[PDB]
């Protein structure tokens, strides 16, 4: 490629800027880097920044223009910078700078009392600013060792701390930390005083409830968190974990009031004071609404024996558990066809089983045991309402079994519909069903691992492709029998149109050469060609996991757009080509000077038209090019031919216009023609 | 049979290869592909340009000359070369005799064959012992490639002056050799998918100042899309001897010995360019110690600033990497000052760091406390006057210092910047009887256990006759590298399949917790790796410094 040029940037500085390779600017003021270029064909250029994806200063920023504009920019807007410029022929240029947003906050000062002969204060003087800021201490006067000054380890010089060893009563007077940025960007130092005096002291807080409250839903509770010291006067703020306070809850500050409390607001309440002297002071509360849920019973038959039923002469463990907040607190009741045991029958209310489960069990089992068997959870003496299970023992009742409907192991259905998976549960209880992935470990629509079914039916409103694999079905070890869960598998097959390659293709040839276009199915379930059919120009043709087609001449009469509408039995896509014996675009040159001034005078200036041709050997060789010359003002075009004595790839082609009025510009349109006709047109505009 | 591929810039005929090992599959070899066009002339100290395509079938059946370069005890730094290599230079010279300015060739070892189907990963070797010397010929890719179902290619790039000639101005901007490696990766980026390979998961992984160009790479914006994964062995871009700081200062002292120092910087460079190469490489061009004369550069473009700001200010993208040090790294910088007793005196200790001190920390007022403190903190005080403890605390110190500690600073930076991070202590090794039985796992040590040597036993280049435990940590080390370059993450999609490893996944790295995986016969993940030791370096110590 003899002219065809590397592309070659270059960053220049604009907008606001301040005082080599970085470009240093106030916060809030407006960024403009222009990224000049240069090199044939005319490269793009895209700004972009490099920022680690999980911190600080990151934003996605990939604009297409030779300019960078970042108006009223902020401190995370700051970082490196690269403009990249490329146009096909050799390496893409790049060009990298740094923005440096600076700025300077407000300090903060805080301040810290503490053998037994001296007392001595620390006034700590912190402050968020880019350039690192500069600190200086006053009591009226500048202060100098003549007490000490320094930056201590873990900060990278945000902080300096002013030691006052002995606290003489001169020293009671106003600090102010003075810091400074330099005044590099034009940027105002800044201050911040503080009142020390023998009075001057922490804050302190006395809370109006114990260190744990245990309370009922619907109850009013109310809690005082009141000052009892602090100068200056600090500020009482309430907090909640997990998660805001509200709704039902209100602060008036100091007092917070939950109205009509809700199991859900249970947790830890939090009063802190605050008045930038010592440690903030924190009266801590943990809030416990009262509640039962999910009470489920265990049928657990002889373990030692090795059994998983229900047989005489064996042990038989009926448990009982249920979900409490004061979970210490729950009593559990054993009713069998009324309310008794002694011998035989036995009472156990903590094996291995889950926290805090009562299980009576039953030795020597017999058909006098064949009952229905009710565990009762209360609260001793609360509002709450008591919670049971029952649980009917009988020759009638058998461990589960677990099993695919018919042949629904594999059922199949089209993305997006909704899905329904079924597995079918056997046995005296059923119980409920635990769905779960085996292909891989990943969640499901309900976000996690498992979901409960007692239908034993999974439903599916938006089925995603992702969920198309394998499904797992289990018997609960609770609510039935506590034994080796029962499983069994089912597939789900998510359906979805075919994707086909190419999308499009501009596809280029001689007239008399022949050409062939395939379409091919990467993705698609199916993944089978139901059916391909090629169109040309909207008519249909005549006619493998793919398709093709072989266009024998490209002529004008058989040169068009092909389509190939590849389908499995749920959907279509097609690849769409191009065919035609069209030269490409001309490029146009643009790193040269081009005017010409006519003496200064006539108000006339030439222009001295430049350009290549793109792959002049993809179709017929170019015989000329018709020039059109327009003047935007006016609709009226001067038409040309430059007739082509031959050409190679990267030779460059020249052509002056010569009578082009002074002042104004004009549009340039260039075609190529070839023994097909009009090839690619190109445009430009040029001007004196 | 007959490997042959069509490029963008032509066909190519390869060579199968079998390996020394009955379950390991053959493997097809491509030996001496061009990649970019020859750096000489008018290209002599200028960015590589593309290859020209040839017509015929081009054969890839034999190495290419390697780049210009004089290892034969041309006072050469033992310090910074992997022990494997300073130990066995009869060996290692056979490699590199054929040379020739026109070395800018790859090679590529391809699997012939497992579960998951489709592209194959695409791993690339950075060799690399001080910039001045090596080729990618002396490691063997065929049985990482074969055993992990995984390309790997090696690559060889501009050395030295050659390779990173700058005169700190326009006339040489330098990082040549980084060029050709972009370069390089441009090549396997448009090719290696005729090869069966996946450009959106290429993994650059190198070993010693090959480490370093890796991580040097990550930095620049030339590698965007290039590659997606990196693995850093023993190297870092934080070392002091990773980049050039003065090579202006060095560019002038080899034109004043070969009759080009004029004043005028671009008649230089092009005075140099008229010299034969075999000229410039036999100068004698001796660094600071502990530093670099020839190498990488902060250019701006390439490498956009230095690399600690870079970091610091989370300027780089966010690629997956896996990173880590051995045990014993520094042996050779204790080796020499070894009595015969195999203990090292108080007054030698004291000297070294004395040594230490005034190379890395050429501070005028200050070094005194710095040395006296130093000697402390690698001081063992239960047992402190063995002379053989000394030596271990002594070789930490360097270890710490030049691996440890800058390695440590890389993936605290780089996980809190969000790029998944994996850390490693290399404790183990297969001990020759060149190297003393005192040392423990050196430099570059864990190379033939990343390549799988031990699966075909000894070789001329690795003679240690590899126990069962070689071969079985060996296939562990290949089972996480590769599991990394196909998944990001070390545990997958390949179990560790008696095997210590079994149930021993590998926890990501994070600034907080920083575990680890220790890589030994016994196996397991810890946290905070020598956290005391690696503080002192990157927190205390820059504070002395009297800001
Ligand atoms: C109602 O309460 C019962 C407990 O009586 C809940 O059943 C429990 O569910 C959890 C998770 O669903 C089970 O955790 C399991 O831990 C084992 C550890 O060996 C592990 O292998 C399992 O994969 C699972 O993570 C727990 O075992 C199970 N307890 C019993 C006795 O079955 C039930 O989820 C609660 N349901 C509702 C609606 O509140
Ligand atoms: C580039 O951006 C500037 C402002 O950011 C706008 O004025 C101009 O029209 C844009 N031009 C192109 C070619 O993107
Ligand atoms: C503190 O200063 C005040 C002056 O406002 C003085 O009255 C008082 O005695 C001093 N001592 C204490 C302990 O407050
Ligand atoms: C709670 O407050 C509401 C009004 O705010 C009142 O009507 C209700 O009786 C109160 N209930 C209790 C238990 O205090
Ligand atoms: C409140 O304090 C507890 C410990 O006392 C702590 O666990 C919790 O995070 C705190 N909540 C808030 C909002 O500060
Ligand atoms: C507490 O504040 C609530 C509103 O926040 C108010 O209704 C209630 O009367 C207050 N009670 C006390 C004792 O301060
Ligand atoms: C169990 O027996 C009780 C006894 O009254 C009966 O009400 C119930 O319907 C039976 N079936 C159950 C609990 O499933
Ligand atoms: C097909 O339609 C396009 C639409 O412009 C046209 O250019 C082309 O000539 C048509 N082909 C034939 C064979 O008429
Ligand atoms: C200037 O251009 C006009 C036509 O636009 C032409 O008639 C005239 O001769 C030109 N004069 C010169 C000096 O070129």
């Amino acid at each position: 490629q003899g002219v065809y040029a590397p592309a070659q940037a270059q960053i220049i500085h604009a907008g606001q800027a301040c005082v080599e390779r970085v470009y240093t600017i106030r916060e809030g003021d407006t960024l403009v880097l222009q990224c000049l270029v240069t090199g044939h064909p005319r490269p793009q250029v895209r700004w972009t920044k490099t920022a680690g994806s999980a911190s600080d200063k990151f934003q996605e920023t990939s604009v297409l223009n030779e300019t960078l504009r970042i108006e009223k920019i902020q401190r995370l807007q700051g970082g490196r910078y690269y403009c990249k410029a490329e146009n096909g022929v050799g390496v893409p240029a790049i060009k990298s700078i740094r923005v440096d947003v600076q700025y300077l906050d407000e300090p903060v000062l805080t301040v810290h009392q503490t053998f037994y002969q001296e007392k001595t204060v620390f006034l700590r003087c912190t402050v968020n600013s880019n350039p690192p800021a500069r600190f200086i201490w006053k009591r009226g006067a500048e202060t100098l060792s003549h007490v000490d000054i320094y930056e201590p380890l873990y900060t990278q010089g945000e902080t300096k701390v002013l030691k006052l060893k002995n606290l003489r009563p001169q020293d009671y007077a106003s600090y102010t930390c003075q810091v400074s940025v330099r005044n590099v960007c034009s940027i105002p130092d800044k201050s911040i005083t503080f009142q020390l005096t023998n009075t001057t002291a922490p804050p302190a807080l006395k809370l109006s409830v114990n260190e744990t409250l245990v309370v009922n839903p619907g109850d009013n509770v109310t809690m005082q968190c009141s000052l009892t010291g602090g100068d200056p006067q600090p500020e009482v703020l309430w907090s909640h974990s997990p998660g805001p306070l509200p709704p039902n809850s209100l602060v008036q500050g100091g007092n917070l009031t939950i109205w009509r409390i809700r199991v859900e607001d249970s947790g830890y309440y939090n009063c802190t004071a605050i008045n930038n002297v010592g440690n903030p002071a924190k009266k801590t509360v943990n809030l416990l609404v009262r509640s039962m849920k999910n009470a489920t019973f265990q049928i657990t038959p002889d373990v030692i024996k090795e059994s998983e039923t229900i047989q005489l002469g064996q042990d038989l463990k009926l448990s009982c558990h249920v979900d409490a907040v004061p979970q210490e607190k729950v009593v559990y009741s054993w009713y069998k066809n009324g309310k008794p045991s002694d011998r035989l029958l036995i009472t156990r209310n903590d094996p291995e089983l889950p926290p805090v489960t009562c299980s009576l069990e039953i030795i020597d089992l017999r058909f006098s045991d064949y009952g229905t068997y009710l565990c009762v959870a209360t609260f001793q003496g609360a509002p709450i309402p008591d919670l049971s299970v029952e649980v009917n023992i009988s020759s009638e009742t058998v461990p589960p079994t677990i099993s695919v409907p018919k042949g629904q192991s594999t059922i199949t259905v089209r993305e997006g519909s909704r899905a329904e998976l079924q597995c079918e549960v056997r046995g005296k209880p059923k119980p409920p069903i635990i769905w779960s992935r085996v292909d891989k470990e990943t969640p499901m629509p309900s976000g996690t691992m498992t979901v409960e079914t007692y239908d034993g039916k999974l439903r599916l409103e938006s089925v995603s492709r992702d969920m198309s694999g394998t499904y797992k079905c289990q018997t609960a070890r609770y609510n039935g029998f506590n034994i080796r869960p029962r499983e069994a598998l089912v597939q789900l097959n998510v359906q979805f149109p075919p994707v086909v390659e190419p999308a499009f293709q501009d596809v280029r040839q001689g007239m008399g050469r022949s050409v062939t276009l395939r379409c091919t199915m990467l993705k698609g379930s199916p993944m089978k060609v139901a059916t391909s059919v090629w169109r040309f120009n909207g008519t249909l043709l005549a006619q493998q996991d793919y398709s093709e087609l072989k266009v024998d001449s490209v002529s004008r009469e058989t040169s068009g757009s092909y389509e190939c509408s590849i389908s499995n039995d749920v959907g279509v896509s097609a690849c769409l080509f191009q065919v035609s014996a069209k030269a490409y675009s001309p490029e146009f040159y643009y790193d040269t000077p081009n005017p010409t001034l006519s003496q200064k005078q006539s108000k006339n200036y030439s222009y001295i038209l430049q350009w290549t041709q793109k792959e002049p050997d993809a179709v017929d060789p170019i015989l000329k090019y018709r020039l059109e010359v327009r003047q935007l003002a006016q609709r009226n075009t001067i038409q040309t031919f430059i007739p082509v004595q031959k050409m190679e790839k990267g030779l460059l082609l020249e052509h002056i216009l010569p009578n082009l009025k002074v002042p104004q510009s004009y549009e340039v349109r260039l075609t190529p023609i070839t023994s097909f006709g009009a090839g690619d047109m190109a445009a430009r505009i040029i001007r004196y | 049979v007959d490997p042959l591929v069509a490029t963008n810039f032509g066909k190519i005929r390869g060579i199968k290869k079998e390996l020394n090992n009955e379950i390991l599959g053959p493997v097809i070899q491509f030996l001496g592909v061009p990649y970019a066009a020859p750096p000489t002339g008018e290209r002599r100290f200028q960015p590589p340009e593309p290859p020209s395509p040839w017509s015929d079938i081009r054969n890839a059946t034999q190495f290419a000359p390697v780049c210009p370069q004089n290892i034969i005890d041309g006072r050469l730094p033992e310090v910074m070369l992997p022990v494997w290599f300073t130990n066995n230079l009869d060996v290692v010279s056979s490699y590199v005799q054929d040379q020739s300015e026109d070395c800018l060739y790859l090679n590529i070892y391809v699997p012939t064959e497992r579960d998951s189907g489709g592209p194959k990963p695409v791993m690339v070797y950075i060799h690399g012992g001080s910039y001045m010397e090596g080729t990618g010929n002396l490691y063997d890719g065929s049985v990482l490639a074969s055993y992990g179902n995984v390309i790997v290619i090696t690559v060889n790039y501009r050395l030295g002056v050659l390779g990173f000639l700058s005169t700190g101005d326009q006339a040489a901007k330098g990082n040549y050799g980084l060029l050709d490696l972009i370069q390089a990766l441009r090549w396997t980026s448009e090719n290696i998918g005729f090869f069966g390979g996946d450009p959106l998961r290429i993994t650059v992984f190198g070993s010693g100042a090959g480490g370093s160009c890796v991580n040097l790479l990550t930095l620049s914006h030339y590698s965007e899309g290039l590659f997606q994964r990196a693995i850093a062995q023993s190297g870092t871009a934080l070392s002091s001897w990773a980049v050039s700081f003065q090579p202006a200062k060095y560019a002038r002292m080899l034109a004043t010995k070969v009759g080009c120092n004029v004043s005028d910087t671009v008649e230089l460079v092009e005075c140099l360019q008229k010299k034969p190469y075999k000229e410039l490489v036999d100068q004698d061009i001796q660094p600071a110690r502990y530093h670099i004369a020839f190498g990488p550069v902060i250019d701006g473009d390439v490498i956009p600033d230095d690399p600690q700001i870079l970091m610091e200010q989370g300027e780089f993208l966010n690629y997956d990497i896996m990173l880590g040090v051995n045990q014993g790294e520094g042996l050779k910088f204790v080796e020499n000052i070894v009595d015969s007793d195999d203990g090292i005196s108080a007054s030698d200790f004291d000297f070294a760091v004395s040594n230490f001190v005034d190379n890395l920390y050429g501070y005028p007022e200050g070094k005194d406390v710095l040395r006296e403190t130093i000697k402390f903190m690698y001081t063992d005080w239960a047992d402190r006057h063995n002379p053989e403890t000394r030596r271990k605390t002594l070789l930490a110190l360097f270890t710490d210092h030049q691996w440890v500690a800058p390695a440590v600073a890389t993936a605290d930076l780089h996980s809190n910047f969000g790029s998944p991070t994996y850390f490693y202590a290399f404790y183990h090794h297969c001990q020759t009887d060149q190297v003393p039985a005192w040392a423990d796992a050196a430099h570059g040590d864990e190379v033939p256990y990343v390549l799988g040597i031990p699966m075909i036993g000894p070789t001329e280049l690795f003679p240690c006759n590899f126990s069962k435990n070689d071969v079985m940590l060996s296939a562990v080390v290949m089972t996480y590298w590769t599991n990394f370059a196909k998944t990001g993450d070390p545990n997958q999609p390949v179990p560790q399949d008696p095997n210590r490893f079994e149930e021993v996944a590998w926890t990501r790295y994070s600034q907080k917790d920083q575990l680890y995986l220790h890589i030994g016969l016994k196996p397991r993940v810890k946290e905070h790796y020598r956290a005391n030791k690696v503080n002192l370096w990157l927190e205390l110590v820059p504070h002395l410094h009297n800001l």
